[PDB]
């Protein structure tokens, strides 16, 4: 018949247990794995949650991963500051990751039996938490990472080469560090480089709008477009993509709307005038990306075929030759240049039913 | 056009072939031990359970010694050989036959080896084989190997026939913490809160030199002023095991003063 024999441990024997598995830790933690059996260390964190001492392998585990990170981890990122900072944080980044999976595996019963039991996080979890808290984002870390990061992404830009490795590393390592999401990335990296590149973007529109015409200027903000993306599959993360084009998209398009389709001798109406088909088209396909883009080229058109229209209904066969020849012209610019947009179809044909119906 | 084939047998016959060829010591590369070795393929245990992945990894011992030492087990020359080539067959074949005497090393061998489907079979095996008479064996093993349905099931069985479970010999088996956590539980059924403190004295005198010791802690968690106070005085007072303690003379002193003042109260 079914049978049992639960025995009481030792208050002396869970020490001797935990002193040999806090040594473990501490002889992995100094990449000292060799030699280490993996059954006897996995059969002492077995025998400690089995007999219910779980609790004080959690507690003695979070001390001895604590203790390593702030005592020579901490220190030895803090004494690298102006000498090979990225260099040596992903150093300790990688130790880190290799001494939890050994760490994680030989408290492998703790983790499937006591993490599960008591609503705390996992051994894994636990180590990225602790690297993340006191390495990371200790303070002084914290800050030069962020300015580290944010300098070689403004040197880039400016012309500099710099290491895209060691970026992507960084953001690699605060993405892992947000325990399957991004809030660790965010705050620490995307937030401030999305405010120093809208503050970039906002001085790089400002120079191009006061020496560049509206379709070399169009052309610089796709190719600024291109670079921000080229930007984060090498050295961001993914995710950062749409908010990065979005803000290129709102400093150089959309608080410039009015600016660039109605820049004098090159805009809009420039473009109309001397029939630059691919111009208006690359007009269209920058100005469709952001809100009320092509509303601004329609408003801009609509004003001008109005214009335009007043001007033949008011100066026999030459006259009725006149309105054909406007339609006609317009007919063109919307299949060739707009993409035959129901938006633009409507402001011609609105513009149209409004003058003919004027005389 | 392109086709998908499935072998129908193939999933079947991979498992069953491997397992003859280990019967055989065909192949094998890891020795198993528990004393009787046990010769296996590291593919195959890998496969079967995450724990043998570190140990077979390379960057510890075994991976440089070919066997492995299997020890600290429930029974000292290691668990029934027989059991062990079940639980190795079930890591092939994923077949076992599992029997009511077999299945606390079963039990053991699934949990220590994280085999949670054989450790999930072994709680719903326990389970439609609960019954008054093996309670308490059922609620060690549920509470040991964690099984938190089968502890549940186990325990509000025990609490119901307490007075029954305190009768039989079985519940003064049990080790020091199990004895603590069903004196804390309130819900347990008992006629008097006297036989609580009879069973307490069993327990401690089954055996004395290894069990004197939590007679102190044991005696802080029982419901003295539930007890009437001629028992408290005439029963429990002139015992030999409460008269040594200090602090156990103080804990029926302040009952009887306990049971005056409330009387006087009325
Ligand atoms: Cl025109």
């Amino acid at each position: 018949r079914i049978r049992a024999f639960p025995m009481t441990m030792d208050e002396k024997y869970v020490n001797s247990i935990w002193d040999l598995l806090k040594n473990a830790i501490q002889e992995i933690q100094r990449k000292n794995n060799s030699g280490l059996s993996f059954e006897e260390l996995y059969r002492n964190a077995y025998t400690m949650v089995l007999h219910k001492h779980g609790e004080k392998l959690y507690t003695g585990l979070r001390e001895v991963v604590t203790e390593h990170l702030i005592n020579k981890v901490r220190e030895d990122v803090l004494n690298s500051l102006n000498n090979n900072f990225l260099q040596t944080l992903n150093q300790a980044w990688n130790d880190h990751q290799t001494a939890m999976v050994m760490i994680r595996d030989i408290l492998m019963y703790m983790d499937r039996v006591y993490v599960q039991q008591n609503n705390v996080e996992n051994v894994y979890n636990l180590g990225l938490i602790i690297f993340r808290d006191q390495v990371v984002r200790y303070g002084c870390i914290r800050d030069h990472l962020r300015q580290t990061l944010l300098d070689m992404i403004a040197r880039e830009r400016k012309g500099e080469v710099v290491d895209r490795g060691a970026i992507r590393n960084a953001c690699q390592m605060l993405m892992i560090l947000g325990l399957e999401g991004r809030s660790v990335y965010e705050e620490d990296f995307e937030a401030p480089f999305l405010e120093m590149s809208a503050e970039f973007f906002q001085m790089e529109s400002q120079k191009f709008l006061a020496e560049n015409s509206a379709s070399v200027y169009i052309k610089k903000v796709e190719a600024r477009i291109n670079e921000e993306i080229e930007r984060v599959m090498h050295c961001l993360d993914k995710s950062t993509e749409e908010p990065i084009v979005k803000v290129v998209e709102r400093e150089l398009i959309s608080k410039h709307m009015k600016t660039i389709v109605e820049m004098e001798n090159s805009g809009l109406v420039h473009m109309l005038k001397n029939g630059k088909t691919e111009d208006l088209g690359c007009m269209y396909k920058l100005f469709s990306r952001v809100p009320n883009g092509l509303k601004t080229m329609c408003e801009c058109m609509s004003s001008y075929l109005r214009e335009q229209g007043k001007a033949l209904v008011s100066e026999p066969v030459d006259y009725r030759q006149g309105l054909d020849d406007l339609k006609s012209r317009f007919d063109r610019f919307l299949l060739e240049s707009f993409n035959n947009d129901r938006l633009f179809k409507q402001t011609i044909a609105g513009d149209f039913e409004y003058f003919l119906n004027l005389n | 056009e392109a086709e998908d084939f499935e072998c129908s047998s193939h999933c079947s016959e991979l498992s069953w072939r491997q397992n003859e060829q280990r019967r055989q010591g065909l192949f094998c590369d890891i020795t198993l031990c528990f004393g009787r070795e046990f010769r296996a393929h590291r593919s195959v245990l890998a496969a079967a359970t995450e724990y043998f992945t570190p140990l077979l990894s390379g960057q510890f011992s075994e991976s440089r010694s070919g066997r492995v030492e299997m020890r600290k087990w429930s029974s000292e020359p290691g668990p029934e050989p027989d059991t062990v080539e079940a639980v190795i067959e079930y890591m092939y074949t994923g077949r076992i036959r599992v029997s009511t005497g077999s299945v606390h090393e079963v039990l053991e061998l699934a949990d220590r080896f994280l085999l949670i489907r054989l450790k999930e079979f072994c709680g719903e095996f326990l389970k439609k084989k609960l019954h008054l008479s093996n309670c308490v064996a059922i609620h060690s093993l549920a509470h040991m190997y964690t099984l938190s349905q089968l502890a549940l099931k186990a325990a509000d069985m025990i609490r119901r026939n307490f007075h029954k479970v305190i009768q039989d010999e079985e519940f003064y088996t049990l080790p020091f913490h199990l004895i603590r956590d069903w004196l804390s539980d309130l819900e347990i059924t008992v006629d008097s809160e006297e036989v609580l403190f009879e069973t307490v004295l069993k327990w401690v005198q089954r055996n004395a030199e290894e069990r004197e010791r939590y007679f102190e802690e044991l005696f802080k968690l029982l419901r003295l002023s539930q007890m009437k106070p001629t028992y408290l005085t005439r029963h429990v007072k002139p015992e030999r095991l409460v008269a040594n303690n200090e602090v156990c003379v103080k804990l029926v002193a302040d009952a009887v003063e306990r049971h005056a003042l409330r009387a006087e109260n009325i």
